[PDB]
């Protein structure tokens, strides 16, 4: 992102009172050989970023210059998804009762190691090996 | 993207009212049909 | 004209070495359309 966008993105997380659309699109492209009309089962799990929340203040400092902020995204990584041959990555309800608060606690870490070398690791609130390999599940149909 | 409202549709239709076919296009398309292409222009996505 | 009656568009590569090559799509008459170009899609 850039001064007309990242510095503005910065500003949002810094101050700008807006709600960044955190569409976590979970596209599940299957195949068509075994069937599967709209194989790609997608659902944008959006997380409206509350202006300067805990998560967005971590993102403020992330985009300020430091790379050590674990952005708390409240349980937003669907760990069980009843995806079919249609275009919807709808998660199983009851598998994840809250299904927005019962998904899986996900974390984010921008790794701007100037050498800004801005990387972006998707961690977990309880990252064991899920900073490089997040293990969710897709209940396929 | 802004789904144009009834009032917004009237505006577009009236803008191009002199040209019959121009207005026709807009008017024929139902309200909340004509959508607004507010494409983002700012960058950061580097040229490669 | 539909090629000459579309909307005057401009381009600006912003290589601010710090080349940090960005790319803003401006307009020939950019008011806020360097970051938000407002066109329309007559949908069907």
């Amino acid at each position: 992102i850039s001064p007309p966008s990242r510095a503005q993105m910065k500003r949002e997380l810094y101050n700008g009172t807006a709600d960044i659309t955190l569409r976590f699109t979970w596209n599940f492209q299957r195949d068509l050989a075994k069937g599967g009309t709209v194989e790609y089962a997608n659902e944008k799990h959006m997380l409206a970023l509350a202006p300067n929340s805990t998560a967005r203040r971590q993102l403020a400092s992330l985009l300020e210059g430091t790379s050590d902020q674990s952005v708390v995204i409240p349980n937003l990584f669907p760990k069980y998804i009843r995806a079919p041959n249609g275009p919807e990555a709808n998660p199983v309800k009851q598998l994840q009762p809250n299904e927005e608060a019962d998904y899986l606690g996900v974390r984010i870490q921008l790794r701007r190691e100037q050498g800004f070398l801005e990387w972006w690791v998707i961690e977990l609130q309880e990252c064991r090996t899920d900073c490089n390999l997040l293990p969710m599940v897709i209940f396929s149909d | 993207i802004i789904p144009f409202t009834a009032q917004a549709y009237e505006e577009l239709s009236r803008q191009f009212d002199p040209q019959p076919l121009a207005m026709q296009f807009i008017s024929q398309y139902s309200p909340e049909d004509i959508v607004t292409a507010q494409i983002e222009g700012s960058s950061g996505a580097l040229w490669r």
